[PDB]
């Protein structure tokens, strides 16, 4: 019964890990990191000046 | 030394006197603690995925 | 004689061998499995955070 329920315990985290996983790969492809750079570019830039 | 050695052995398996003890009720305890747990971490993992 | 045969017939296990077996079990218990369990309790409450 405790071997079960551990095994169930770290099942149902890996899947939850996973599936954030695969929103972060669907959020940050190479064309929206490369707009990303420039926003953080042109942000401390501006943050540098002021 | 059969009336002893009966009423020890009865002591140690009946500790509140009227039920059998199989499991270390510490232990019960935390079983049922643990079911609890584990079944809102399913319900948040259900949820998210939906 | 028929009370002490029936005696040695019955005690494999011996009964204080027999209440040391459950003491010993019981201890066994305490320090293993139940920190364990709370282990267990204690992530599952961190991985409903991370939720």
């Amino acid at each position: 019964n405790a071997e079960y329920l551990e095994a169930k315990s770290n099942a149902l985290f890996l899947k939850l890990r996973m599936e954030e996983l695969q929103v972060l790969t669907d959020c940050y492809t190479p064309e929206k990191v490369l707009v990303h750079r420039q926003i953080r570019d042109t942000l401390e830039a501006g943050v540098k000046k002021e | 030394k059969l009336d002893s050695h009966l009423k020890e052995l009865r002591d140690f398996m009946y500790p509140e006197g009227n039920t059998l003890m199989l499991t270390t009720p510490e232990l019960s305890g935390e079983f049922h603690q643990l079911g609890s747990q584990l079944e809102k971490l399913n319900h948040i993992t259900v949820e998210i995925l939906g | 004689s028929k009370t002490q045969r029936a005696l040695q017939k019955n005690t494999n296990p011996d009964t204080d061998a027999l209440l040391k077996s459950l003491s010993d079990h019981y201890s066994l218990e305490l320090d293993e499995m139940v920190p364990k369990m709370q282990r267990l309790i204690q992530q599952c409450e961190k991985h409903q955070e991370y939720g």
